[PDB]
């Protein structure tokens, strides 16, 4: 499939950017996670980024770390995450679905088998949080063999060598934390994922030349605040995502 | 791009978020520079001699081996300032921090030995030291320090946008390159002295050198200078806990599977679906779910052999050394002594010259051992 390319071609035709929320799968539970995700799509997310709960989330801030313990406190396993993903894709055929993974879950039972399972359930991209581009070869290759876009993080410090590696190696989108040199090097469209919390920041990223903005923790925040209020969780999620996406048009 | 090979065979690497690669590259370049700098080597040697107390003694154990054909020596890292081998490499990493123009230190610790090692080195060299997830707590505070597998996840978090100012003082020969290499090279005087000392006393190399293995720093420190001496056996001793059969142990190298965690590809204890399991040992210092990649490599090629020793075997060796040599060993170190005692006792007419790395002293363990002895009766 080519969901990311079709999405960016359509967003360009509409002269708008992407808004992509992150959520941890199974947070606070499988049932309510599924409803949370449908609310985000309902509210107007252009793509998703979904986390699989891992015993040691090294690259996660405090808000993200709490999401994983909530999911473990619910019993969420990687196998249950992949059944969730197949159910999400069966309801939503065109939205791009990206996974944010830790390397051990990808490597555990074979790298190729992991990306094969991603292709089977209809995942579009995988970002492996603790695999730098210098270590990425077997992951990139297995991803491309199963029509999965390997996503790379372009950090703020990135020198020119890293820019050309990220531009050459990534697909789908470039995870940004620079825009002109990525475009110059024909990189995947950049999504700013650094401190995306306000509709103004979405508009400021599109104006900077980015294709869109990833809000990697603001959604997780809204979930954490309304645990004893599932209905108001979904209504608060809906209003925020709507405000962020309107800022992209 | 790196100056040095980040892998030992298939094991090792730099499996960290992209944002930490500049810190690792900076550290590797400073280390390579420092190893060629006679002034750095002289300053490190000065600290090891005049502050830490090197060289440490090599103690013969005639009382323990009487009536057998085993000769047993203990390399006395328990006599190092701070009470364990950890002091060697925190002094070197603290000098590397200063070489890079840095003035803050971040660390974590299980048995407290490394956290207290990080605190004392930081106090001596004027570094601001902050420790995550540690008696030991009061020592670190006395020494001016602002104070778990997740402990190892605590510091990386800060070292994130910190490394321009601070240095992460990793406490064992594990983690992402260059740490397994740096920690080996800053511990290898253990084996260098042992070789010179055994030669002087016995006129020949040991038949085997034996060391406990958590992450692997005291063992690789003892092993390194003997790796090219093909007749010298290298024996690493992992914690068997309550027994490998119970699953409550710390022996991933023997009973575990390769995975990727803590910045490295290495054997680890993990669930069937790749969650990192919790280890167990009577000794907090061996309570580590993985092992340094050079040990995994040395095992894979057959150069080093790895065994396990249970809590009860370690306890018996602890008591044996106390009563027959008047030395109170760390419970970590008692695992290595226990395996040597087994080599002797199983084959008492085998002629063998053995060195046990006595990685630390066991004052820290006397409460723990007292409660077990009393609970037994
Ligand atoms: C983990 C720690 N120490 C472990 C230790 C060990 C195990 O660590 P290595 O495998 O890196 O030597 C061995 N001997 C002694 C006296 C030790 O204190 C710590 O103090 O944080
Ligand atoms: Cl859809
Ligand atoms: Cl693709
Ligand atoms: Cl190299
Ligand atoms: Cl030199
Ligand atoms: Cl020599
Ligand atoms: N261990």
């Amino acid at each position: 499939m080519e969901r990311y390319e079709n999405l960016f071609a359509q967003l360009n035709d509409r002269r708008e950017g992407a808004f992509v929320p992150f959520v941890t799968l199974g947070d606070p539970g499988i049932e309510q996670s599924l409803k949370i995700i449908d609310t985000l799509i309902d509210a107007g997310a252009d793509a998703l980024e979904l986390g699989v709960p891992f015993s040691d989330p090294l690259a996660d801030g405090p808000t993200i770390q709490n999401a994983n313990l909530r999911a473990f406190a619910a019993g969420v396993t990687p196998a249950q995450c992949f059944e969730m993903l197949a159910l999400i894709r069966e309801k939503h055929p065109t939205i791009p679905i990206g996974l944010l993974m830790y390397a051990n879950l990808v490597f555990n039972n074979g790298i190729d088998a992991f990306y094969a399972r991603c292709e089977q359930v209809g995942v579009d991209s995988v970002l492996v949080a603790d695999v730098p581009v210098e270590e990425s070869a077997p992951f990139r290759q297995a991803a491309l063999r199963h029509n999965i876009a390997p996503i790379f993080i372009c950090p703020p410090n990135a020198d020119d060598d890293l820019l050309r590696q990220v531009a050459s190696y990534g697909r789908g989108y470039t995870y940004l934390l620079l825009i002109e040199k990525l475009k110059e090097y024909h990189a995947a469209p950049a999504l700013q994922g650094f401190g995306i919390s306000s509709p103004e920041q979405v508009s400021a990223a599109v104006r900077a030349g980015a294709a869109g903005a990833i809000s990697g923790s603001a959604i997780v925040k809204i979930i954490e605040k309304n645990l004893a209020s599932p209905k108001q969780m979904l209504a608060e999620l809906r209003s925020f995502v709507s405000a962020m996406k309107a800022a992209s048009r | 791009t790196t100056l040095l090979n980040p892998y030992f065979g298939e094991f090792g690497g730099m499996y960290v978020p992209q944002i930490l690669m500049p810190a690792l590259n900076q550290l590797e370049e400073a280390f390579v520079s420092a190893q060629k700098d006679p002034e750095f080597q002289a300053q490190f040697a000065d600290l090891l001699k005049n502050y830490a107390g090197r060289p440490t003694a090599l103690t013969k154990c005639q009382n323990i081996t009487a009536g057998t054909r085993t000769t047993l020596y203990l390399k006395r890292e328990d006599l190092l300032h701070g009470g364990a081998h950890k002091t060697n490499q925190v002094l070197g990493q603290a000098l590397l921090a200063k070489r890079m123009g840095k003035s803050e230190i971040i660390a974590e610790t299980g048995a407290g030995q490394h956290g207290v090692a990080s605190a004392l080195a930081s106090a001596l060299l004027g570094l601001k030291c902050r420790i995550y997830m540690g008696p030991n707590v009061f020592r670190m505070r006395l020494m001016g320090a602002e104070v778990l597998k997740d402990a190892c996840n605590e510091a990386l978090r800060d070292w994130s946008g910190s490394y321009e100012t601070a240095h992460y003082m990793l406490g064992t020969a594990a983690g992402p390159h260059p740490y397994p290499t740096i920690v080996r090279e800053f511990q290898r005087m253990i084996g260098e002295e042992t070789k010179a000392q055994i030669l002087d006393k016995e006129g020949r190399l040991p038949d085997a050198v034996i060391a406990c293995v958590g992450g692997g720093s005291n063992a690789i420190g003892m092993f390194a200078d003997f790796i090219n001496d093909t007749s010298v056996g290298l024996i690493g001793v992992e914690p068997g806990g309550h027994g490998i059969e119970t699953g409550e142990h710390g022996a991933p190298l023997k009973h575990g599977r390769v995975g990727i965690y803590f910045g490295m590809k290495a054997p680890m204890m993990q669930t069937a679906d790749g969650q990192i399991e919790e280890s167990y040992s009577i000794s907090a210092g061996l309570d580590f779910p993985s092992v340094g990649p050079q040990h995994a490599y040395l095992n894979s090629i057959g150069r080093a052999d790895y065994v396990s020793i249970t809590d009860d075997e370690a306890l018996e060796a602890f008591k044996t050394l106390c009563r027959h040599e008047g030395i109170i060993p760390a419970l970590e170190s008692s695992h290595a002594l226990a395996h040597a005692l087994k080599m002797m006792r199983e084959q008492p007419e085998k002629e063998q010259l053995l060195v046990v790395n006595l990685s630390g002293r066991g004052d820290k363990d006397i409460f723990t051992v007292h409660d077990i002895l009393k609970a037994r009766g």
